[PDB]
């Protein structure tokens, strides 16, 4: 079922401004993502739907076509539950969505990315997990994210309070 | 397609609640079995596909 | 009477329009070996009599819906009323009619199978009656010979007679079908002979009975003898009486009433073929002009024409024990007696008295009737069914036993693999020894019953 | 079209405030199953596509 | 008909140990009508 529903959104259902006439897919998103959240069976192994997770991340991150904050919240919760349910199965499936956050750390839509990349280490803490080249880029990502905080556009208290990353797992 | 979609939506909305199933209520499982035999799972899986 | 009280014997009859004129069929089930139910035709009883042994059903309870629900929630002669839930118990096997959670029809139609259950526990063994066309009302009392519809409780489906690609099968679907419960019998008087009872026909003293030839005989077990001695305990001397009437075929026997005598072990009917004498014949060649017999005291009596058919239980006159009567044919009108053609020194038989039909018989041929136990009759019926099934299996095995398969695995009819497996399991459970934790007296009684059942099964074969 | 219009009304008598009423859903299910023609020419029975 | 209804009510309330207030109210309001019907039936016979 997840394999079949994975390929319905083609590049976030063509999030680029092309037609803006068929938004019923976004409507059915709020109906099927709830069922997807109702279960957490994709935990053990045999998970080649990393492209599906990337598609979901690009769908929540790109809301150019018929933006709706109400359904954006449902997609936000879907992504949060998906990340909090399973992890440490690969390395690219997390850094690639977080590449935008590492580069564009001042984006207003990066709060999902920061929240997920923060919730993952307290939930894991390297226990039953092996570091790799992905773990080697965490210092650079943390450094640039911190540098963007105080250099330009001094962040307000609301976002600065939520931008307190753990920055754990040193060496 | 609209008529079948509406009929399936009505049949799903008439399904017994989960706590009714988990707390006995043999009539609830009787209705659930009737709905189960009405339409198989493969039909739904193909419909979504 | 004629009110369908509790604890009477009934048969579920239905009408089918598949045939050009009409068809009457009665619901039936084998019991052991096959849990499913099937319809048995009855309108064609002029030449082929029906098997009424496995057709009778007994009404156990007739509680209301609320009382039934309370009883089910609390697990561990009331007049029948419309809207009540009833429990039906099979007469032959101590099994309860129920709607099984299975289906094989190639068309779902929300239809299940109608079968039998070993125990009354559960919800699928109860059927709620509903009125027919609006000549009655909910809560009104139910009369015999009145059409009605039966609704299952667990499946909420009618007892429907399907007209699918099959040939007149019975299932539990949402299509409406009308059934009526013809009352076979009712409250019967103690020690009186009624139609349908399996019994032994004793002659003269208590050491002679009307039996049939034993197994492994020179003939095809179609010669009627007058053997005595240890044969009185075996199942050979077990005969049953089938009145030509179909609705009230459980009433007290009447003098001169036409009846058919059937051997339960073999399934053959006593008849006169005018070719070999008084012999038992197959059910197909069992026309009423050759199979109908009767009992009457006062042998000659200047017999008159029988009349005055009774549409009820009737008065009881033929009493068990003291029933010294004479058997004669109705269509022809000749009596029967012991032949004894010659007292040969080397006859190699204790009596070996063949049964023959004569216009005027000898003296001392009056037969008095004694009934057999329920266990003996049930064992005889199981012996008959099991022997038939195993003979069919052996014939199916031997049809293909010669030519290798190569291609086209079905050479002929398919072997009843599932039926024979179920029959074997049922027989294994049947002969289970009693547990060792029972009390001494009851354990000894159960051991005696098991030994008697084993001896009865072995006498009619079932080992060869 | 008439089937869809009639099924629209029944969706409000069995599903209220996200929950489901047991009695109305049960009686609707029994009435629907007792008349198989309401399910359309596909979910009727023998010969159904 | 009223007797059948009362029997059904008793069958429904058999499982519970103590009948609540609402069941007792309906039982009383049915028994009052039963008493009235019984009185009407008696008046048909008295005065032989």
């Amino acid at each position: 079922h997840v394999l079949d529903v994975g390929f319905l959104p083609d590049m976030r259902a063509a999030a680029s401004l092309d037609t803006a006439t068929f938004s019923t897919t976004e409507m059915a998103l709020a109906l099927n993502r709830y069922l997807c959240l109702a279960v957490l069976p994709l935990i053990t192994k045999c998970a080649p739907l990393f492209a599906g997770t990337e598609h979901r991340a690009i769908m929540v991150d790109s809301m150019l076509h018929t933006v709706y904050r109400l359904s954006r919240g449902r997609s936000l919760t879907k992504a949060q539950r998906d990340v909090i349910e399973d992890c440490l199965m690969a390395l690219c499936r997390y850094i690639r969505p977080s590449m935008l956050q590492h580069l564009l750390r001042r984006l207003v839509f990066d709060v999902p990315i920061l929240n997920e990349f923060a919730k993952m280490p307290l939930k894991l803490l390297t226990n039953h997990y092996e570091r790799c080249w992905k773990y080697y880029c965490l210092p650079t990502g943390w450094a640039n994210f911190g540098v963007t905080s105080e250099e330009e556009l001094h962040l307000t208290r609301k976002l600065f309070w939520g931008i307190f990353d753990s920055l754990a797992h040193k060496k | 397609m609209s008529f079948y979609a509406a009929l399936i939506d009505l049949l799903g909305r008439c399904a017994p609640e989960m706590h009714l199933i988990q707390a006995g209520k043999g009539e609830a499982l009787r209705i659930r079995a009737i709905l189960r035999s009405l339409v198989p799972l493969d039909d739904l899986v193909g419909i979504i596909s | 009477v004629q009110f369908l009280r509790t604890d009477d014997e009934v048969v579920l009859q239905c009408s089918a329009t598949v045939l050009k004129e009409q068809l009457k069929l009665c619901l039936a089930a084998e019991g052991f070996g096959n849990r499913l139910c099937f319809l048995e035709p009855t309108s064609n009883a002029q030449n082929v009599p029906p098997d009424l042994a496995i057709c009778c059903f007994t009404l156990e309870q007739s509680l209301s819906v609320r009382a039934l629900q309370e009883m089910l929630a609390n697990t561990v002669h009331r007049t029948l009323l419309y809207g009540h839930a009833i429990l039906l118990r099979h007469a032959h096997s101590r099994m309860y009619l129920s709607c099984l959670t299975t289906s094989r029809s190639m068309t779902d139609k929300l239809a299940f199978d109608v079968g039998l259950q070993e125990d009354a526990t559960g919800e699928a063994c109860w059927w709620t009656m509903h009125p027919a066309s609006k000549q009655r009302s909910e809560g009104e009392k139910v009369r015999v010979g009145d059409d009605l519809i039966l609704v299952s409780v667990s499946s909420e489906r009618y007892l429907h007679l399907s007209t699918a690609s099959g040939e007149l099968q019975v299932d539990a679907s949402f299509m409406q079908t009308l059934w009526n419960m013809n009352p076979i019998c009712s409250c019967c008087e103690e020690g009186y002979v009624t139609g349908g009872h399996v019994l032994r026909l004793f002659h003269g003293h208590m050491d002679e009975c009307l039996t049939i030839s034993a197994a492994d005989s020179d003939d095809q077990r179609r010669l009627v003898y007058y053997e005595g001695g240890a044969v009185c305990t075996h199942a050979r001397s077990l005969w049953r009486l089938e009145p030509l009437r179909i609705s009230w075929s459980g009433s007290h026997l009447r003098w001169g009433q036409p009846l058919r005598i059937r051997h339960v072990t073999t399934g053959r009917y006593l008849a006169l073929t005018e070719d070999q004498g008084l012999v038992v014949v197959d059910a197909c060649k069992a026309h009423t002009k050759a199979t109908s017999f009767c009992f009457r005291v006062s042998k000659e009596k200047l017999d008159t024409a029988p009349k005055r058919d009774v549409e009820g239980m009737g008065p009881p006159e033929i009493k068990y024990g003291e029933s010294l009567c004479f058997v004669q044919h109705v269509a022809s009108g000749l009596w029967l007696t012991y032949a004894a053609p010659d007292p040969k020194a080397l006859r190699l038989g204790v009596l070996k008295k063949k049964a023959i039909l004569h216009q005027e018989g000898h003296m001392d041929d009056a037969l008095f009737l004694t009934r057999c136990q329920q266990e003996e009759s049930q064992a005889a019926r199981m012996i008959h069914s099991t022997a038939g099934l195993y003979n069919q299996f052996i014939k199916g095995l031997d049809s293909f036993s010669g030519k290798p398969r190569g291609s086209g695995p079905p050479a002929g009819p398919a072997l009843p693999i599932e039926a024979v497996i179920l029959s074997l399991q049922d027989l294994i459970g049947y002969f289970e020894p009693p547990s060792e934790e029972l009390q001494h007296e009851e354990k000894q009684s159960k051991l005696r019953s098991l030994r008697n059942r084993q001896s009865l099964f072995q006498e009619e074969g079932m080992l060869s | 079209c008439g089937g869809e219009r009639y099924l629209d009304f029944l969706r409000f008598a069995v599903f209220v405030n996200g929950e489901s009423v047991e009695e109305n859903a049960n009686v609707v299910v029994r009435l629907l199953i007792r008349k198989p023609e309401c399910f359309g020419p596909a979910l009727r029975g023998e010969g159904g596509s | 008909r009223l007797q059948e209804s009362i029997s059904d009510f008793y069958w429904y309330y058999s499982g519970k140990d103590v009948i609540e207030e609402q069941g007792k109210r309906n039982f009383s309001k049915a028994m009052s009508v039963a008493k009235q019907v019984f009185n009407s039936l008696t008046e048909y016979i008295q005065g032989p």
